[PDB]
């Protein structure tokens, strides 16, 4: 990156097996909730 | 507590395309406990360091910082 | 786009554009007239056709109750966003005359995270239903069917 | 003879994988909705926004002074920005350390 | 306090401190004067909410006119919902001791959400006002002072 | 548009694209009949904006009631004065083909702004859909098409 | 989560109020929770000493850490000490919330699949684990001492 | 020159600007003279080629030197398949209105193929001026200025 | 810092320890601080009202607001709302600390830099912070008013 | 800051509207800015070349490129290549604005001081930016040409 | 891992020391270790040939680099190209460690998936390799030319 | 295996033909790669309990309804007891090499316990299903389909 350069999601090629993880890490979505002091019930309603 | 530091770093690897000024030549705030090891950064990379401030802190406090 | 549809199955085909892809090319040029007032026209009042949507489907259930997956104020303000999120690329894949950018946008990983989060999916298709009615409705017949296409497109891909 | 229709141009990286949307870099003197643009776009990398047309998320004060003065870099707010307990709240403690 | 105290202690690599510790004992001796502040407010639900609702209605008559959102016996009845929801929250928050049911129920997501339903902030702050005024009328002096600075903290989070 | 197509091609390390550079050879053809409209709109100032805050108190009477913002004849001068901002910032955007003048000189900070005054937002948002309307009805028709886009952007992004 | 907030939680999804069956769950939780902070106190005193204990009494001497095990290298035997710390250090925040709910979504949610792959004993850790819960129960009191061991046998019945 | 507005919008929160709607209207507006323009091209491919090849072959004879890399038959057969390959690139970039197409197929990494090949890049750079020049002398004048800076991108890409 | 962490510095350079003089500085600080608690709680109520009520005082309907001013433009309007409402958030820090140290090393550091390089008024910003003085001297009380006064009027004198 | 953008906020700055004298400035400035455009295809056609030509007619031969100069070392000499494609790229982008307060907040906010301690000439650079200045009028016209040398001599005036 | 740590390795895990069977192997990675030392500076003369000769050879004039392939696109071939530098340079590297695992590690580890997602022909890579494999062979001598085909065809036979 | 060409070659009054013994040593060989995928699916058992439920209890919402048989938390832990029991079986059936003692246990009479247990076929394919979803995201692509034959063998028993 740079410092005035704000980061952004990039895919490398030089570390083995690197894209593969890189496209499953942004292929998550943060697939849980961040407080949780809630939780809803199956299929909500 | 924060340094107003001033420092130049060079390019030695391959020349960049992109403007760069900011990496080359900055002026910033550091916080006093990461400056130790940017210092050390900036003295890795081979840049001169122009000017250091103390900007917050006050020198002596033992107490508060 | 479906111009770069159109140059990328001729190039896989390894030839030029002549007559047949040319054709499809004045079709688009002529639906992007109407596709641009229709851009405008949506963009204008996105919120009420939100908020429009959300009024006739989803508000007075059980999801918005105690016991609902949208009881929570952080909960309603997500699915405010998501459905904002849904009017707003179906508007960039009306204009794009090609449904690929929105597949690869949001139906790559929506599945999974409304599967591990427990979202209802059938809630979700009747508040695209219902977004696919207000703009219908709002925008007009041929136009408000152009949208209606990737909106369906979006509530076939999350079912 | 495209008997398999060989290729297209994304079918392997892509034209969106090869390259990024946008890179904003700070300036000492830049368009005011440009500077912004480009402070929104550290929240919506670091923080996770969702493309979010504006950040639910907060916003420090000081630390948004601190970038339209750009007296500060901008990897010092990155650092800042995820030592916060919006950051914490949002990714901390809800997951294992792993 | 607990809740709070551990994931600040989280953040950090120690244990909990002895301030803290200090922190969660004076929480535990208050905790039974904080049960029985949370015992008169479930006793005194309706009157509390139904005069808030009014001094609001008193304060700000552009809700309950033909022109507002809150128009009408069905929508004033939700107007009085949402009153009683935000004061099912501000017993809560005086239980816990945090203000992070409070939050994560009612304060984090409310500003996109009422602006998509519609619906003005300030007068919402100004009914939590009315309640908090009222159950400052109904408790004992400092005791009040605890109630009210619980509903002080939604009053300026909702604004 | 050049400012928008040079900072663009400076976020690349390339030059300004063919591409551009027939926008800005587009941009420079509709410019004089862009000034033309502008023209226009400088000499209608008084009658557009008096006919679109007397439609805004038409539709909503909330801000010139005595509970509302715009109670008395100074504060509804400085209402009209408001909408003489926002068109005179519609008169920027149309010469300019860019909306960045009006977005850093009125729109960029202004529900924060309207917040600590007190004042709605959809209130400003109707009266600058009045002078969408009004000026739609003063002008040439397609010509209409393109100054009410920019008022669609400034409605749009006030809400 | 912590007691208090399951409490709520549930009343929430009930939809009602803390009416007095929550009110007496909560004076409960008032009432232990002075001795709960005095066992956080006594055991943040030698968290040190525990582990070094534990590790002493179970691990130490046999062939997991002897050539051929899991615990002979000298990064490997400080994974060790500082999962032992960890489990100390959880198992007292999850006994000063009197929630379990925290500790397994914060350790018990990807550490069976990360002892799977790195090819880590269970048994050893359910032993190790065993012997803390034995030395804090010897070292803080009996009734502090077995709520620590519930929250200890939580980790150890999560891991297996 | 959808896509480029689309993806522009889309690293802002916002739609699409008035202004880019002008740009896409006018973009229509001219698609069918550009249809023209690739309706040329197409038909003039062989001769256009050849004349290329053969200006480049009389300024740059190092190429067809027995040093060079375009010696002999097959190796200039393939010389000239590169040149009609670049003016395909060229026609998708004058059809589409974006220099997308030109680049993502045939200009983002062509200097580190053609140092691994051993070609020269200033030849190729070369015979793609030359192609400006001849397409250049076949169309009308300011449709070849149109045709002409696709090529001015692609030449100056090259090098 | 603190009051208590100025005296304990104090003493601490001194060499020794607290006794009676110190301790009666503590004292002190402890009377006061429970007004200083009640004046925290009345000024986090309505910090917006008191913002809006000293910029519709002092700086609405001037030169500055005018077109050719620096609080004409909408952004720069959000940013005078926000520097007004960081003044009494701090003087409200620094308040209950009973110490303007810190209210001094937070804002105090750049903030004559940065309004001398943007071009910002100092007067007009003194204004400003005199008018939240009397709002928020008129709202709390007398004695508390005056404490809150002292610090908004370090702030003034360090920005002049 | 475009022409457009310098007369929009001259205009605002007085506080009025665009009319008549506004407008014939934005008349003149869309009658140059098609010879504009056409000057930006044929500048950025052969860029390459004219920072080649502007380095051999000044830069070669010299002692500064010899054994004992500034530009002596590889990483030196393309760092001097990418400098004066700079200089060339941002003379462009300030005629295309017609506007030259860009291209100083650019460049001409740092350069003094980096080329101060770095030790580069400057008279070379004002040197190379005349050659620079010499090839384009001579590639691209006579009007543009001047107009590209009008950028280009602010810089040159800039950087002394 | 080298040959060394590989012996160091097994001796550990069988506990004892390295006496005279571990030392006849050391003694003769040492003997080898010279021509590899060689081979490794003839390799890297001429890399940039070695992956010229091979695409020659092999990939051109095919159906994957006409339209319609996978090495049809500008990007796609020097993706190409710098994925048999890498096949080349970290047989290079297995070459002089003596010892294939680094190598597996490296590339092989994701490589397989990588290829089956982008939909990437296994066996044209594989007969790219071979012909790096003959060009090599060809270069450097029989018994290093067979010492770097034994890890150019592990590689082949992990991406099979 | 074995059984299957022991009986087989036991109807007949011929010994077993060496092609059966071929395909007897062909699974010895390949046991060791099935005991490491049956101790894979062994100690990951209850993340696939629980993501089988997820999915399921995503995909069909009606065991979840109170109409459905898997209401409450008792039936709710028997459902999932029975895709504990439908993994150890496939387990069974990994080991085996035929599908043998996989089928006479789990299928030859599943039917009508099912039918006269209220409970749907349709949803415990469904849960097969997501067993077999979830351990090929567990095991790798050889695993992955060696033990989706078995999983596909019980998703096409219960239909
Ligand atoms: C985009 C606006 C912009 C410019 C122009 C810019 C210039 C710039 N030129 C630099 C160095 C340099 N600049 C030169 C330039 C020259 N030497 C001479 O003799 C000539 C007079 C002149 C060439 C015509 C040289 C030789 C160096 C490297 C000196 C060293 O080895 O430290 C450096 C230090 C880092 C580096 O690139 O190595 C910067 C930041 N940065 C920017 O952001
Ligand atoms: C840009 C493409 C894209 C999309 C669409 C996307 C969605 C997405 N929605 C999420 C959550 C959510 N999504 C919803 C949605 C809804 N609730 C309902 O009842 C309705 C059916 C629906 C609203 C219409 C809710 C309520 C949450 C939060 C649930 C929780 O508290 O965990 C999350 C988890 C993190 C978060 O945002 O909180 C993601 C990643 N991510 C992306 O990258
Ligand atoms: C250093 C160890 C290592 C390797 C080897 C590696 C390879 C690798 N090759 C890739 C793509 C690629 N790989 C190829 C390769 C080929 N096409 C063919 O037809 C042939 C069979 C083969 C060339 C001999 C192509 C064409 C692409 C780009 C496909 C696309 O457009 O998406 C990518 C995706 C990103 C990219 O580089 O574009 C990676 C990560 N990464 C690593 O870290
Ligand atoms: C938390 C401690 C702290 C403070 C106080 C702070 C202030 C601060 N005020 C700023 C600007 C500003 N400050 C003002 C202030 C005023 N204009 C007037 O006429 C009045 C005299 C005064 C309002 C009462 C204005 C108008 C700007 C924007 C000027 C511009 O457009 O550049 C900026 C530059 C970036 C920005 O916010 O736009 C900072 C960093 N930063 C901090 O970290
Ligand atoms: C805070 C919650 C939490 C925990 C518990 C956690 C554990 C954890 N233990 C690990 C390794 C390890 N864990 C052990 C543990 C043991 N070996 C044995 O024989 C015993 C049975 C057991 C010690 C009692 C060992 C030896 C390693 C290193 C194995 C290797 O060399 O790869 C690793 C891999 C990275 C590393 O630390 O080296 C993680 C992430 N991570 C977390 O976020
Ligand atoms: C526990 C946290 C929580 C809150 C706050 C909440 C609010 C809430 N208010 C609603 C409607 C409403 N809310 C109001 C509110 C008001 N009238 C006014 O003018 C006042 C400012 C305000 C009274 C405070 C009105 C008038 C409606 C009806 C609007 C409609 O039906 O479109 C609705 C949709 C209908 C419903 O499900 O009841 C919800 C979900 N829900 C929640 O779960
Ligand atoms: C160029 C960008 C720009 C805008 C938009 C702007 C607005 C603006 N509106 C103001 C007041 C006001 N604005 C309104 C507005 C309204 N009445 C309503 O109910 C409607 C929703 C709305 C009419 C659109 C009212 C009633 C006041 C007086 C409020 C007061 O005096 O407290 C004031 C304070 C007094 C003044 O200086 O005039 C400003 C600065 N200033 C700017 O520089
Ligand atoms: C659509 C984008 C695209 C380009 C540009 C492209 C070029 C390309 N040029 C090639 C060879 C070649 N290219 C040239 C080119 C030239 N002779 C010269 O001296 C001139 C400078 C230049 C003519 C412009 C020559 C001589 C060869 C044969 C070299 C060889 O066979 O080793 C090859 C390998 C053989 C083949 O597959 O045809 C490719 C793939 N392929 C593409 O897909
Ligand atoms: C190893 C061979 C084997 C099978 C197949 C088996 C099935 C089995 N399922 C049962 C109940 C049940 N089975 C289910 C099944 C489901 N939940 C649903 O909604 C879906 C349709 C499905 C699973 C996802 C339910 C809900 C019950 C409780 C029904 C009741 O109590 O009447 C029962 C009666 C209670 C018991 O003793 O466990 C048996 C015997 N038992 C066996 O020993």
């Amino acid at each position: 990156f740079g410092e005035d350069v704000v980061p952004y999601p990039r895919f490398p090629s030089l570390p083995a097996g690197n894209y593969l993880g890189s496209v499953q890490a942004a292929a998550d979505l943060v697939k849980q909730s961040w407080s949780s002091l809630s939780p809803s019930t199956l299929t909500g309603r | 507590r924060l340094f107003k530091i001033t420092a130049l770093v060079p390019s030695l690897s391959r020349t960049r395309t992109q403007r760069e000024l900011q990496n080359t030549y900055f002026t910033k705030l550091v916080p006093y406990e990461n400056w130790f090891r940017e210092q050390q950064r900036i003295q890795k990379a081979g840049g001169k360091i122009i000017k250091v401030e103390l900007a917050t802190g006050k020198q002596g406090t033992n107490a508060g910082l | 786009d479906a111009i770069t549809a159109v140059i990328n199955s001729a190039d896989v085909q390894g030839k030029y554009l002549d007559t047949a892809a040319l054709e499809k090319l004045k079709a688009y040029f002529s639906t992007g007239e109407l596709r641009v007032r229709a851009a405008t026209t949506i963009s204008a009042n996105a919120a009420a056709i939100v908020k429009e949507a959300v009024a006739k489907s989803l508000l007075y259930s059980d999801i918005t109750r105690p016991g609902g997956n949208m009881y929570t104020t952080r909960r309603y303000a997500a699915c405010i966003r998501d459905l904002d999120y849904y009017l707003r690329y179906a508007t960039y894949a009306m204009l794009a005359g090609d449904p690929s950018i929105l597949d690869e946008r949001v139906l790559n990983g929506l599945k999974e995270t409304y599967n591990s989060l427990g979202v209802p999916v059938g809630a979700t298709v009747q508040a695209i239903q219902a977004i696919k009615e207000v703009t219908a409705s709002l925008v007009g017949a041929d136009a408000g069917k152009e949208m209606g296409i990737y909106l369906d497109y979006i509530s076939s891909g999350l079912s | 003879y495209n008997d398999g229709r060989g290729q297209s141009v994304e079918v392997g990286v892509g034209t969106t994988r090869r390259k990024p949307a946008r890179i904003y870099r700070l300036t000492n003197g830049i368009g005011q909705a440009e500077k912004q643009l480009v402070i929104n776009a550290i929240y919506r990398q670091v923080l996770d926004v969702f493309s979010g047309q504006v950040p639910d998320y907060y916003r420090r004060t000081e630390l948004d002074s601190k970038l339209r003065n750009g007296e500060i870099s901008v990897r010092e707010f990155v650092r800042e920005i995820a030592s916060s307990e919006i950051y914490r709240k949002r990714f901390y403690t809800p997951y294992p350390n792993t | 306090i607990v809740t709070k105290s551990i994931v600040n202690a989280d953040a950090e690599a120690r244990y909990l401190s002895p301030g803290e510790l200090d922190r969660i004992k004076s929480f535990v001796a208050g905790g039974q004067q904080r049960l029985r502040i949370a015992q008169a407010l479930t006793d005194n639900r309706e009157r509390l909410v139904k005069q808030a609702g009014d001094q609001l209605f008193q304060k700000r008559p552009d809700v309950v006119s033909p022109g507002g959102n809150a128009y009408g016996q069905e929508m004033t009845a939700t107007c009085l919902r949402d009153l009683d929801y935000y004061l099912r929250l501000v017993t809560y928050g005086i239980v816990a001791g945090d203000v992070t049911p409070i939050e994560e129920i009612g304060v984090i997501g409310v500003r996109e959400m009422y602006k998509s339903l519609g619906t003005p902030i300030e007068a919402v702050g100004e009914g939590v006002r009315a309640l908090k005024n009222a159950a400052s009328t109904l408790l004992s002096a400092e005791d009040a002072a605890e109630a009210g600075s619980y509903f002080d903290y939604v009053v300026g989070a909702l604004q």
